C-alpha cells in the first residue's frame, strides 16, 4: 500500500526518506493517472510534511494538470483552503515551466473567489500575499481579471479600516500590509488603469472615507508612474507587453514607483556679479527649498513595529497570563498561531522577491556584458577605421 | 539530538566533546534532524573554533558543519548564511583544507550559492590571499562558470591576481587549473582593459611550458575570439613594439605565436579584422634582440603566413615581409641550430615555390 | 541704476495710481529689449518679498508680457530670470492659470526642448541654470495643477517629435514626484477655480507643492537644494540574532520533552518574533540584491550603439 510508504516519507533516516522519495518519483513517471498527486496532497494536508512538499512542487507535466486540479478542488471547499493555499503558494514560488499555465487554469478563479467572496482575514491575507507573488508569474492576465484585481483591492482596502466585528487588530496589520504590497503591485503592472479605477472608485462619497483612511497613504509612497505619460490603458493589458518581461522584470516594474524598501526597493526606472541675477530665485523657485523661504508616512513599517511589539490597542500589544498562572485562553493561542502562519507567508513573500531580485542580478550580468563589450568595441571600430583609412 | 548536549557543551571534557561530536557527525549524514536542531548543536559547539582547543577540536567541529551541510542540506537555509560566515569570519586563520571541504559541501563545489551570494564576493579575494591552493582554485573555476553575476566588481583584481599566480608556482597543477579559472572568466564573463594587457602577458608567459600548451593555446583561443581579440591583438603588437619589453624572449615567443595564430594561422579566428600588413611592422621589432628560439616562432608562423595567404601578400606587404627575412637571415648567421638552418631554408624555399608558381607577387628585386 | 534696497522697500508697498504707474512702467521696460534683464530682476527681487499689490499681478499686462517674453526671446540670462520670476509668481497668482494654463505649459515645453539641445553658443553654466529652472517649473506645476499637467504631459510627449525631449528632460523630474492625491480626487477645472485658490495662501499653494515632490543638471539642484537648505534649517546582526533565537526555541522543544517523559504563550512569541527576523533578514539581502542591480545599470548606462553601427557602417569601408 502506498499509504505505507508515506508513513515511511518522513522517516528519521535519510536513506529511507530518499528511498521512498525515489520510488514516488518512479511511480509519478510511470503512471500518468492523478491518485498519486492526490495522494500526496491529502497526506501533506495531514502533515505539513517537507518531502511531500518537494514532490509536490517539483512535479511536471501531465502531473501539474493534477496538482493544479486538487489545488483548485481544495481551494474551493472553506474547510481547507488556508492549508491548500499554502501549498498553492510553495507550488507557485518555485516557479514551474507551467507558470504560464496559471492565467487560464481554473485554480486562479477560485482564488479569486475566495478573495473576494470570504471573511477570514487570515484566508484573505494569505491569498493577497499568493496573488501578488502569481501577478508577476502571469501579468497578461491583465485583461482577463483586471476588474477581479481591481476591486479586491477595494474591497480589501475598506476592510483595513472598518475593522470586521470577529477580527482582532493584529491581523489587520497583516491585512493592510498585504493590501499595500498589492497597491505597489498593481500600480505598478498597471499605472493607468490603476490610476483611472482609483478615482472612479474612490471619487465615490461612499468609499471616500475608506481613501483618505487607507490608500492615501499608500499614495504617498509612490512615484508617479511614467507610463501614465507614455502607456496606455490598452497597452498595460495588451499580451504584446508582458511578452518580453519575465517574472523579475515585472517585479521590477513594479519597483519602479516604490518609495518604500521594506516593501519594493527602486530600480532602474527614470534616469550679474558673483552670483547670476536671478540665483537668489532658486531660494523660493526649487521644490523643496520654496517650502521655508517663501514670506510667509508608514505602511509596511507598521507591520513590523506590530511584530517587534512596539504599538498596538494595549492587551493586544503586549498581555501576558504569567501574571497568576495556570493555562493561556485558547483564543489567544489561536491568535498568535494565527499571527505566526500569517507572518510566515509575509516571511515567504519577500523570500520571492529576494530571488527576483537575484535572478534580476544574473540577467543584468548577460546585459552589462554586452554592455562593456560594446562600450569598448566603439573605440575598438575607431581603431580599425583609423588603420583601415591608413 | 535529544539530551546529548550534556556532552556536547563547555561542561564536558574535550577528549568526550570529540568523541559524541564523531558520534553525531554519523548521524548529521544520515538522521532527518528535528527543527532547530542545528543551531542548537552549532551553539554547543562554536567555542570549539578556538585556538586554546588544538586543531582536533577544530578538525572535528568543522566535520561536523560538513556533515551537517551534507545531510540536513537544503533544510539549512539562513543556516547557510551562518555557516559560511562561520567559515569565512574564522576565528584562526591556520585551517584552509577542511574549512574548504565544509564550503564545496555548502555551495556543491561551487555551483549553489543562495544566501551567501553578497559575502562570497568578499570571500573570493580573501581566500585567494590567504591562499591560491588548488582546490580553491577548483571552486573557483565553478564559482565564475555558474556564480559569476556576483563576482563583477572583483573580477578586475581577480585577473590581476590570476595573472600573478600563473607567473610563478611550482605546483603544475596549480597552473593547470588556473588556466580554467581564466577560461571561466573569459567564458561566462569578460575581462576590464585595465586586465587586458596582464592577461595578455601571463597567457603569453604562460605557455611556454609543455604540458600546459594545448590548453593555454585553447584559453587564448576562447578569450582572442570575442570583442577583446582586437584589441588583445593591438597589444601583443605593441608588446612587440615598445623598446622598455625587447630583452623579453619567452614573452615574445608567445606574442609572436599568438598573433601569427590568430590571424593567419592553422585555427584562425576570424573576427580579428587586423591585416597582416599592419601587423607585420611588429614582427620587425620582435627581432630587435636576436634570440634561438623566439625567431623559431617568428620563422614558423611566417611560414603558415605565406604558404596559406600567398596572394592576399601584396607590394607594401612583401616589402616589409621581406626585410622580416632579412632581420631573419642577418640572424641565421649567428643563431646556428640546425632547426632553425632547416627551417630557414624550407621558408625561403617555399618563397622561392611561390616565384616559380608566380604566386609570389613582391619585388623580385629586393 | 543703483539696486538700492529702501528704494525697493519703497517699490514693494506703493499704492494707487502708484501701484499702476509702477506695474506700467514694468511692463514697459519688460517690452523693450534693452531694459528686459534688468527690469526682470526688479521684478522677481520685489516679488520675492510679497508686495503689498501681489494680488493685481493676475490681471496686470506685466504677466502676459513675461510670458509672451518667455516664449520669444533667446537670450539663455533673461529666460532663467523670466521662468524664475514665473516660478515665484504662480503661488502668488494661482488663479492666473484659469487665464494662462497654456501660456505655462507652452513655456515649460519649449524650455523643456530647450534643455535638450543646449545651443553652445551660450554657456554651459546657463544652460544648467535653465534646466534647473525648467526643473523649477515642472514640480510647481505639477503641484499646483496635478491634472491639467498630467494631461498636458500625457499629450504633449507622446507625439513622437518630442519624445526623446521627454526622455532626456522630463523623465528624470518624474522620479522626484509621488502621485498627487488629487489625480484620484481632483479635476481639471477644479484646478482652475478661483475659490480653491483663494482658500490657500502662498505659503499653503508651495506646501501643497512640497507635500509630492522628493530629492550634471541634477546635481546641480540636489546641490541647491542642500545649500538652501543649510541656510534655512541647521544584516548581520539579523543573522547573529536569528541563531541565538532558534538555538532557545530548540531548548524550548527540549524542555517539552521531559512533560511526555502560561509558558505555551511565550513560547509562540519568540516564535513569532523568530519568524520577523528571517523576514527582516530577507529584507537586507533584497535590498542588498537591488542596490548591486543599481550599480550594474548604472555601468550598463552607457549606450553609444547607434554610434557603434555607424562605425560599423564605415568600417564597410571594407568594400
Amino acid at each position: 500500500n502506498v499509504g505505507e510508504l508515506l508513513a515511511m516519507l518522513d522517516s528519521p533516516m535519510l536513506g529511507v526518506r530518499d528511498d521512498v522519495t525515489a520510488v514516488f518519483k518512479e511511480n509519478l513517471n510511470s503512471d500518468r493517472g492523478p491518485m498519486l498527486v492526490n495522494t500526496l496532497v491529502d497526506y501533506y494536508l495531514e502533515t505539513s510534511s517537507q518531502p511531500a512538499l518537494h514532490i509536490l512542487t517539483t512535479l511536471q507535466e501531465p502531473h501539474d494538470k493534477h496538482l493544479l486540479d486538487r489545488i483548485n478542488e481544495y481551494v474551493g471547499k472553506a474547510a481547507t483552503r488556508l492549508s491548500i493555499l499554502s501549498l498553492l503558494g510553495h507550488v507557485i514560488r518555485l516557479q514551474p515551466s507551467w507558470k504560464h499555465k496559471l492565467s487560464q487554469a481554473p485554480l486562479l478563479p477560485s482564488l479569486l473567489k475566495c478573495l473576494k467572496m470570504d471573511t477570514d482575514v487570515v484566508v484573505l491575507t494569505t491569498g493577497v500575499l499568493v496573488l501578488i507573488t502569481m501577478l508577476p508569474m502571469i501579468p497578461q492576465s491583465g485583461k482577463q481579471h483586471l476588474l477581479d484585481f481591481f476591486d479586491i483591492f477595494g474591497r480589501l482596502s475598506s476592510w483595513c479600516l472598518k475593522k470586521p466585528g470577529h477580527v482582532a487588530e493584529v491581523y489587520l496589520v497583516h491585512l493592510h500590509a498585504s493590501v499595500y504590497a498589492l497597491f505597489h503591485r498593481l500600480y505598478g503592472m498597471y499605472p493607468c488603469n490603476f490610476v483611472s479605477f482609483l478615482r472612479s472608485h474612490y471619487s465615490m462619497k461612499e468609499n471616500l472615507e475608506t481613501f483618505e483612511e487607507v490608500v492615501k497613504p499608500m499614495m504617498e509612497h509612490v512615484r508617479i508612474h511614467p507610463e501614465l505619460v507614455t502607456g496606455s490603458k490598452d497597452h498595460e493589458l495588451d499580451p504584446r507587453r508582458w511578452k518580453r518581461l519575465e517574472t523579475h522584470d515585472v517585479v521590477i516594474e513594479c519597483a519602479k514607483i516604490s518609495l518604500d524598501p521594506t516593501e519594493a526597493s527602486y530600480e532602474d526606472g527614470y534616469s550679474s556679479g558673483q552670483p547670476p541675477p536671478y540665483d537668489h530665485l532658486f531660494e523660493v523657485a526649487l521644490p523643496k527649498t520654496a517650502h521655508h523661504f517663501v514670506i510667509r508616512l508608514i505602511q509596511q513599517g507598521a507591520d513590523a513595529h506590530s511584530k517587534e511589539l512596539n504599538k498596538l490597542p494595549l492587551p493586544s500589544k503586549s498581555v501576558d497570563w504569567t501574571h497568576f498562572g495556570g493555562s493561556p485562553p485558547s483564543d489567544e493561542i489561536r491568535t498568535l498561531r494565527d499571527q505566526l502562519l500569517l507572518l510566515h507567508n509575509q516571511l515567504l513573500y519577500e523570500r520571492f522577491k529576494r530571488q527576483q531580485h537575484a535572478l534580476r542580478n544574473r540577467r543584468l550580468l548577460r546585459k552589462v556584458i554586452k554592455a562593456a563589450a560594446l562600450e569598448e568595441h566603439n573605440a575598438a571600430m575607431k581603431d580599425q577605421l583609423k588603420l583601415q583609412e591608413k | 539530538t535529544a539530551e546529548i548536549l550534556r556532552e556536547l557543551s563547555m561542561e564536558c571534557g574535550l577528549n568526550n566533546r570529540i568523541r559524541m561530536i564523531g558520534q553525531i557527525c554519523e548521524v548529521a549524514k544520515t538522521k532527518k534532524f528535528e527543527e532547530h536542531a542545528v543551531e542548537a548543536l552549532w551553539k554547543a559547539v562554536a567555542d570549539l573554533l578556538q585556538p586554546e582547543r588544538p586543531l582536533e577540536a577544530r578538525h572535528a567541529v568543522l566535520a561536523l558543519l560538513k556533515a551537517i551541510v551534507q545531510g540536513q542540506g537544503e533544510r539549512l537555509g539562513v543556516l547557510r548564511a551562518l555557516f559560511f560566515k562561520v567559515i569565512k569570519d574564522y576565528p584562526s586563520n591556520e585551517d584552509l583544507h577542511e574549512r574548504l571541504e565544509v564550503f564545496k559541501a555548502l555551495t556543491d563545489n561551487g555551483r549553489h550559492i543562495t544566501y551567501l551570494e553578497e559575502e562570497l564576493a568578499d570571500f573570493v579575494l580573501q581566500w585567494m590571499d590567504v591562499g591560491l591552493s588548488s582546490e580553491f582554485l577548483l571552486v573557483l573555476v565553478n564559482l565564475v562558470k555558474f556564480n559569476s553575476c556576483y563576482l563583477d566588481e572583483y573580477i578586475a583584481r581577480m585577473v590581476q591576481m590570476i595573472c600573478l599566480l600563473c607567473v610563478r608556482t611550482a605546483s603544475s597543477v596549480d597552473i593547470e587549473v588556473s588556466l580554467q579559472v581564466l577560461d571561466a572568466v573569459v567564458c561566462y564573463n569578460c575581462l576590464p582593459a585595465e586586465s587586458l594587457p596582464l592577461f595578455i602577458v601571463t597567457l603569453c608567459r604562460t605557455i611556454n611550458v609543455k604540458e600546459l600548451c594545448e590548453p593555454c593555446w585553447k584559453l587564448m583561443r576562447n578569450l582572442l575570439g570575442t570583442h577583446l581579440g582586437h584589441s588583445a591583438i593591438y597589444n601583443m603588437c605593441h608588446l612587440m613594439e615598445d623598446r622598455a619589453y625587447m630583452e623579453d624572449a619567452p614573452l615574445l615567443r608567445g606574442a609572436v605565436f599568438f598573433v601569427g595564430m590568430a590571424l593567419w594561422g592553422a585555427h584562425r579566428l576570424y573576427s580579428l579584422r587586423n591585416s597582416p600588413t599592419s601587423v607585420l611592422p611588429s614582427f620587425y621589432q620582435a627581432m630587435a634582440c636576436p634570440n634561438e628560439v623566439v625567431s623559431y616562432e617568428i620563422v614558423l608562423s611566417i611560414t603558415r603566413l605565406i604558404k596559406k595567404y600567398r596572394k592576399e601578400l601584396q607590394v607594401v606587404a612583401w616589402d616589409i615581409l621581406l626585410n622580416i627575412i632579412e632581420r631573419l637571415l642577418q640572424q641565421l648567421q649567428t643563431l646556428d641550430s640546425p632547426e632553425l638552418r632547416t627551417i630557414v631554408h624550407d621558408l625561403l624555399t617555399t618563397v622561392e615555390e611561390l616565384c616559380d608558381q608566380n604566386e609570389f607577387h613582391g619585388s623580385q628585386e629586393r | 541704476e543703483t539696486s538700492s534696497q529702501p528704494a525697493l522697500h519703497i517699490l514693494t508697498t506703493l499704492q494707487e495710481p502708484h501701484d499702476k504707474h509702477l506695474l506700467d512702467r514694468i511692463n514697459e521696460y519688460v517690452g523693450k529689449a534693452a531694459t528686459r534683464l534688468s527690469i526682470l530682476s526688479l521684478l522677481g527681487h520685489v516679488i520675492r518679498l510679497q508686495p503689498s499689490w501681489k494680488h493685481k499681478l493676475s490681471q496686470a499686462p506685466l504677466l502676459p508680457s513675461l510670458l509672451k517674453c518667455l516664449k520669444m526671446d533667446t537670450d539663455v540670462v533673461v529666460l532663467t530670470t523670466g521662468v524664475l520670476v514665473l516660478i515665484t509668481m504662480l503661488p502668488m497668482i494661482p488663479q492666473s492659470g484659469k487665464q494662462h494654463l497654456l501660456d505655462f505649459f507652452d513655456i515649460f515645453g519649449r524650455l523643456s526642448s530647450w534643455c535638450l539641445k543646449k545651443p553652445g553658443h551660450v554657456a554651459e553654466v546657463y544652460l544648467v541654470h535653465l534646466h534647473a529652472s525648467v526643473y523649477a517649473l515642472f514640480h510647481r506645476l505639477y503641484g499646483m495643477y496635478p491634472c491639467n499637467f498630467v494631461s498636458f504631459l500625457r499629450s504633449h510627449y507622446s507625439m513622437k517629435e518630442n519624445l526623446e525631449t521627454f526622455e532626456e528632460v522630463v523623465k528624470p523630474m518624474m522620479e522626484h514626484v509621488r502621485i498627487h492625491p488629487e489625480l484620484v480626487t481632483g479635476s481639471k477645472d477644479h484646478e482652475l477655480d478661483p475659490r480653491r485658490w483663494k482658500r490657500l495662501e502662498t505659503h499653503d499653494v508651495v506646501i501643497e507643492c512640497a507635500k509630492i515632490s522628493l530629492d550634471t543638471a541634477h546635481h546641480f539642484v540636489i546641490r541647491k537644494t542642500e545649500e538652501l537648505l543649510k541656510k534655512a534649517k541647521g544584516p548581520m546582526e539579523v543573522l547573529d540574532r536569528l541563531i541565538q533565537q532558534g538555538a532557545d526555541a530548540h531548548s524550548k522543544e527540549l524542555n517539552k520533552l521531559p512533560l511526555p517523559s502560561i509558558r505555551t504563550l511565550r513560547d509562540q512569541l519568540l516564535l513569532l518574533h523568530n519568524q520577523l527576523l528571517y523576514e527582516r533578514f530577507k529584507r537586507q539581502q533584497h535590498a542588498l540584491r537591488n542596490r548591486r542591480l543599481l550599480r550594474k545599470v548604472i555601468k550598463a548606462a552607457a549606450l553609444e550603439e547607434h554610434n557603434a553601427a555607424m562605425k560599423d557602417q564605415l568600417k564597410l569601408q571594407e568594400k
